[PDB]
């Protein structure tokens, strides 16, 4: 196993947040937007994202939002704005580091597949591990990681830009049977 | 399914994609009433819209809110779209894509206008909006030749090979069956017979429907109707009474191979079609010259196919065969092709979306459409 | 992206906001880079404090190399002790922060500068001693060989400023010529690397970019750096070699030069990935054209008219 | 004195040798009247020229006898003569010898009719034709340069070294005001405005002159047209309606760097100035580099020397300046170089005289101009 | 069986060996489309190469990635070497060895990576690559002779004794076929027919190939057409249009006679040739001038053996025999003689094969071939 800190991306359906394990706020939160247009083949590399893709509508690129509903669903859109993440912005190098992925709870198993697939042969990522994004979000309500202020029995509902789901986690297991989900949320 | 609705300035034609033929055909025309309305309750409508303007007219000030195929009056055009959706083919408009269809050349505005009041006021699904001479060239079973498209309001040619359209080579011209309504009404006033009003004006375009043909010789017919009974013949009023008429009979059609008879500077039709082909890159011509296609319902004179393939013929070198396509139901050839375009499976993936108009604002037709 | 950004966008980011901020908050950020190179930004004393700091597993070659005249020339003034664990360290206050919002963008782009600032200090030296030999050489033609054979040995800079990298320069009387020691561990990359270094050296020899360093390649090593330390030519390595002519280094391009060479791999690591990105793209093309021939033999059926959302429609 | 006349696609500019400016200066359209003529004498002709035509448009068909330097209507270009030399200049053409120019690449014939028409018809004593581009670099005063010529017809490099022509170097492109006008009257329609009368080409020529300029990088000024209200200027037609105009201001000039706006396959006059030096002998390239001397009125467009600059920079090789030469008169400096030449005296025994057309018919230009 | 192409400045020929004549003979060409695909369902193509993009070239602007018989655009010859292979020939590249061509005094860098393309990118079992004129000598059956070989990009004379070359005495001229059609397309605007495209360029190539010869006196044929209609003839392009050709039918072909012309200081075939043979060692040079050998299709002209023949013969000594082969296949005498080389039984110890290339990589080739 490599050492260096695990790089964290929770790209969701509104912003993705982007940052390296241990420091105190994401080194980037922006919208998971591409820009993309609409004698050699560049425009796969003629695209932006982010903060930087927004200033792009009056340039004549077309913006697209490759997560929809808390799920990827343009893998074309999505692995462009992963290696745009990677490489720009994150500026790492990914067979030296491990990458916690978020998803939501009900995702299908094809998409976990296609991140997995993208990860390791595309950037060939040193690991990869790909969270339940509201089963990490109990570990935020504490007052520090320190094993006495834990308190790993709650229900934690999120509701990001894309879908809401209310997860019951207990003794530190997600009560799987009783997950519920509602792609109804902030957009 | 998907809503075809070519709303066209002097018709709107409308229907389901994939359907054989349009099944809403009605005036373009808002009527409202100019009179006393002395009896109370009796049914009595504010506006009135298409056909139900159309038969009422006699009391009514009939204004088209869409000319020379931009929309002039958008709260006249909503009550179009309107009544199509809900009145004429019963829908919902919130359950169905429409494909809508405009004239090259028009103005960006109404392009956006006319995505704007689609999504926001209609509450469409998706929608499309085709070049209407692109639309022609689907229904005449090609991927290679020059539509001519002339309306009830404009008139133009869109030079296209193998799929590939040539944007320099699109001319346009502010000239089609209108302004032969209005120059009807110009030589009519010649022999003996005043139309004046906005009722009037569809009285004589029910006449050049029905009386008018296309000469293949002006000149000498000029001299054959002014020496013959034989080319006068006549039309009988809402009014009872008869209208006979003679050499205004082909002089009102001859205004698209002539317009400096309307005071227009310009190429006729024929002259116009030829400067589109030769706009072209030189290897393409021959198969341009061989697949003019006649559209919308200005080209339905008796004879203009003929005239059409003998003036090009005389402006076209000699050596090398002209063609004028011509169907029967060129007459809606427009809606035609955009019910063979919404139903191609490739299409589905090139519909503007709800969500992505939600998203987007109305400039995404800019960025999307052409 | 066609090419990198030479400065790390997170440090340029965050302090064109501090540099801003009516308000500033507290930090305490690590932040990777390329070539295992790591920064860590944080608010210790004050928020008013900024102290960034840079680690670096070669910065103690860097060192021999003349490296801290050359960041205490830049940063002057908020220079700082090494922070534990770091190699160096710069204190900048907010309070005492320059006047202009044009001096405000020079020192946040300089700042975030860093990592290209600390590994220039052998390129300097390089192109500084180059034009002492080309004085020289103009003093006597007849010896400039022989200063250019002593220089080739005894004024050569080696950096093995990664694990699977070593970057070797020297200076003679009209260049600095630079070699790249480099290699692909990740399997999938040094396949398609052995396509990215072979066309590399295949477009120098094209009249269209004949401006541009003469660059050469081989897997062995050039004559004048087979017996460096880590450099090994049977450990499938390959050594791409640059010549700077005294034009490629001129006072108005010497510094976009040191920041453009220094990317080098970093572009062909990061291109690498970037085809992965394009081939997928082209496959499913051909996948999308292979769908035509399977639909073929699905015979001709109308699917019954439905509404947009799927639900059965009852018109036409 | 010698009559120096540059049969300009656009301007006929005419003077004598000497002077330092044009003496006539007027456009080179004969037009027709095309409306009833109702009222008896009222000072009518059948045809009016150059700012008679012009001042009365409203009421006339323009056209110009010249297309891309070659005179395709002979009948009206001899009334232009005509008009110049009695009306604008006032002197009998017979006692005073003319220098008349033209673009590389012309038709042997339109050279040859040239002759003919000033010998058989005006009887000038002595006559020569001088191509453009050699002209324009007396008026800057040098012998070393690469002439970009832009005017209302075409477009030509000359590179010329030591007084030497390279022939085999000249590069002539098609693309010139007249193109840039029709492409400005294309995008005012997506605005929402039609100008499409030869009357209206005018007003659409006139906007084009006023309003347009060259942007320094086109795609950052989209994107600043795009996203501000500051880029929009507004123009009163002559009707005093105002139309207001935007990133329309710029992509019109544009077409000169991007000739695929209208449909044009041809690299764009930055590429085909640099692939006319490419294309000389290696040893001048350092020499024409330094005196790009730009002429012709199509290159007054505010920024067009500073993005030719730029743009041939980023073409040529690092290691050498560029410098685009825009005298402040470029305007006229085809005239201004043939008013030197036809004045010095080594250059009148190089004439043609009637007694060598008398002796060796029109074929005698050939073998007595460039 | 073997493959051998001929990888022509213009045409590819492609074959096996041991065949009469090549299996596939198409333009060198690689084509994009220019305008916006309008069409749903159309095939449409991100490029086109060979005789398809010569058959589609009305709406594609054509490139030829070898330019004077060096390859410029590798990435549009890799598109034409997979056409050869995947479409044309129809056999995948790994089952045969692959005798290439290439002229004389190329870069070595255009030999090289011809090689690690093959081997790395086709992955071909072996490959070799002649010199174009050794293989002129096979096709003409002779093991002494002087080649005149001329092709679309480049011409050139390599001399030949006994089956040994004379390196010192390769006399090679970047002028041939395409810089003709340049010339033509320049001289032809001088009758004003105006061609500028690079689908117009392949009209002007077929131009030269149906009614240009090259004449045996030049100042007599000008003085002959410059009196008569009866040297010219008429072309009807792809438009119907008819041109009709005079003196520049002629005065095309002799710029291979006198490259000043384009405004290149060199030497003509002819005198180029008799340099060639001058340079060689006297006792050869009596057999030289007996066995002087034509191939390519810039040779194809008719009258130029007379022409060749007359001007070597003003040119050599008089005490001795000038005689031309200029055999009629010589149109494909490159790949005919590589045909029977690669056919030879001594010929298969000589291929460069895959295991013998990954030992010492592309610089293998300057060591086994010539
Ligand atoms: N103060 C707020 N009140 C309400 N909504 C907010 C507020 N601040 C941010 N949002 C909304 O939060 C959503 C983004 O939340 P986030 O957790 O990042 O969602 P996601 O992970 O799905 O992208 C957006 O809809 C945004 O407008
Ligand atoms: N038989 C006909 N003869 C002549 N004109 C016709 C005929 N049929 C229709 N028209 C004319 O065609 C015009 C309507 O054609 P259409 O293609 O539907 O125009 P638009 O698309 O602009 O609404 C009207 O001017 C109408 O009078
Ligand atoms: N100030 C200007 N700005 C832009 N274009 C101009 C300007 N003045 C003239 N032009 C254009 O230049 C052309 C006339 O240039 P000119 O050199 O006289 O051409 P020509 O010699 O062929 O007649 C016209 O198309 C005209 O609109
Ligand atoms: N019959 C002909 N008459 C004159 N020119 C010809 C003839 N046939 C071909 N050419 C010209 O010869 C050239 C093609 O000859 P080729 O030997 O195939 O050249 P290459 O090998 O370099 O491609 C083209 O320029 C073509 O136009
Ligand atoms: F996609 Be967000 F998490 F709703
Ligand atoms: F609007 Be119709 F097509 F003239
Ligand atoms: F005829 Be102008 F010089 F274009
Ligand atoms: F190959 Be061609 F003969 F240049
Ligand atoms: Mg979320
Ligand atoms: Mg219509
Ligand atoms: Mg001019
Ligand atoms: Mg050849």
């Amino acid at each position: 196993a490599s050492f260096n800190v695990p790089i964290i991306m929770d790209n969701g359906t509104g912003y993705s947040k982007l940052g390296y394990a241990g420091n105190d706020a994401p080194s980037y939160v922006f919208p998971t937007v591409i820009a993309t247009r609409s004698k050699r083949a560049t425009e796969d590399l003629d695209f932006f994202i982010g903060n930087d893709a927004l200033k792009k509508a009056s340039a004549g690129y077309s913006l697209d939002y490759p997560i929809r509903h808390g799920q990827i669903e343009n893998w074309d859109h999505m692995e462009r704005f992963w290696q745009q993440s990677l490489f720009k912005y994150l500026r790492c190098e990914p067979e030296d580091h491990y990458f916690l992925l978020t998803e939501p709870p009900l995702n299908p198993p094809e998409n976990r597949e296609n991140t997995a697939e993208i990860m390791f042969e595309s950037f060939n990522c040193a690991g990869l591990y790909i969270a339940v994004q509201a089963v990490l979000a109990l570990a935020a309500s504490w007052t520090s990681s320190k094993v006495t202020d834990r308190s790993l029995t709650g229900t934690v509902v999120d509701s990001g830009d894309g879908v809401t789901h209310i997860i019951p986690v207990a003794e530190g297991y997600v009560i799987g049977s009783s997950i519920k989900t509602m792609p109804l949320a902030g957009r | 399914t998907a809503l075809v609705c070519d709303n066209g300035s002097g018709l709107v034609k409308a229907g389901f994609a994939g359907d054989d033929a349009p099944r809403a055909v009605f005036p373009s025309i808002v009527g409202r009433p100019r009179h006393q309305g002395v009896m109370v309750g009796m049914g009595q409508k504010d506006s009135y819209v298409g056909d139900e303007a159309q038969s009422k007219r006699g009391i009514l000030t009939l204004k088209y809110p869409i000319e020379h195929g931009i929309i002039t009056n958008w709260d006249d055009m909503e009550k179009i779209w309107h009544h199509t959706f809900y009145n004429e083919l019963r829908v919902a408009p919130e359950e169905h894509p429409t494909l809508l269809t405009e004239a090259p050349l028009n103005p960006k505005a109404n392009r956006e206008k006319m995505t704007q009041i689609m999504f926001e006021t209609f509450n469409v699904p998706a929608m499309y909006v085709a070049i209407q001479a692109v639309l022609s060239l689907y229904a005449s079973g090609r991927t290679t030749g020059i539509v001519l498209d002339s309306g009830d309001g404009v008139t133009h040619n869109v030079p296209i090979y193998e799929g590939y359209a040539l944007p320099h080579a699109i001319m346009r011209l502010d000239l089609a069956g209108r302004d032969l309504t209005d120059y009807l009404m110009k030589i009519l006033t010649e022999r003996g017979y005043s139309f004046v009003t906005t009722a009037e004006r569809e009285i004589v375009r029910d006449i050049k429907e029905k009386l008018c043909y296309v000469a293949l010789d002006f000149e000498n017919e000029m001299a054959t109707a002014a020496s013959s009974s034989s080319l006068e013949k006549s039309y009988e009023l809402p009014d009872g009474q008869v209208i006979t008429i003679g050499n205004e009979r082909f002089r009102c059609p001859e205004t698209l191979f002539q317009p400096s008879f309307i005071g227009m500077e310009s190429a006729g039709i024929h002259e116009t079609t030829y400067n589109s082909i030769m706009k072209c890159d030189i290897d393409i011509r021959k198969d341009l010259y061989a697949n003019n296609v006649m559209s919308g319902g200005t080209t339905m004179y008796p004879g203009i196919a003929d005239r059409m393939q003998k003036e090009i013929t005389a402006l076209a070198p000699s050596t090398m065969k002209i063609k004028i396509i011509a169907p029967p139901e060129r007459k809606y050839s427009v809606w035609i092709g955009g019910s063979i375009l919404a139903s191609l499976s490739t299409f589905q993936q090139m519909w503007i979306t709800k969500q992505e108009y939600d998203e987007a604002g109305p400039s995404i037709v800019h960025r999307k459409c052409f | 992206m066609l090419s990198l950004d030479y400065n790390n966008i997170f440090i340029y980011e965050l302090l064109t906001e501090r540099f801003s901020s009516e308000n500033p908050s507290s930090i305490d950020q690590v932040v990777t880079d390329f070539d295992g190179v790591t920064f860590h930004i944080s608010t210790p004393e004050e928020k008013t404090k900024i102290l960034i700091s840079l680690s670096m597993k070669c910065y103690p070659e860097l060192v021999n190399y003349g490296t801290l005249d050359l960041l205490k020339q830049i940063y002057g003034a908020y220079v700082h002790e090494p922070e534990m664990g770091y190699n160096f360290s710069i204190l900048i206050d907010l309070q005492q922060l320059p006047a202009t919002d044009e001096e405000k963008e020079q020192l946040a782009m300089s700042i975030s500068m860093l990592k290209r600032n600390v590994l220039a200090a052998p390129f300097h030296r390089a192109f500084t001693k180059q034009a002492e030999l080309a004085d020289l050489a103009r003093k006597d033609p007849e010896n400039a060989p022989m200063l250019d054979k002593q220089a080739t040995s005894q004024e050569l800079m080696a950096i093995h400023y990664r694990d699977e990298e070593t970057i070797v320069l020297w200076p003679e009387h009209d260049r600095v010529t630079v070699v790249f020691s480099t290699k692909f561990r990740e399997e999938t990359d040094r396949i398609f690397g052995k396509v990215f270094l072979q066309e590399f050296v295949d477009a120098r020899r094209r009249p269209a970019i004949q401006t541009a360093p003469q660059v050469l390649f081989s897997y062995d090593p050039p004559l004048e750096i087979r017996d460096i330390q880590g450099i090994q030519k049977g450990d499938d390595f390959g050594f791409v070699t640059f010549v700077l002519f005294e034009r490629h280094f001129t006072p108005q391009n010497r510094e976009d030069c040191i920041s453009h060479i220094q990317v080098f791999r970093n572009t062909l690591h990061f291109h690498i990935k970037a085809s992965k990105a394009y081939m997928h793209q082209r496959m499913r093309k051909r996948v999308a054209d292979f769908q035509k021939v399977l639909n073929r033999a699905k015979p001709d059926v109308e699917l019954e008219r439905k509404t947009a959302t799927g639900r059965s429609f009852v018109r036409a």
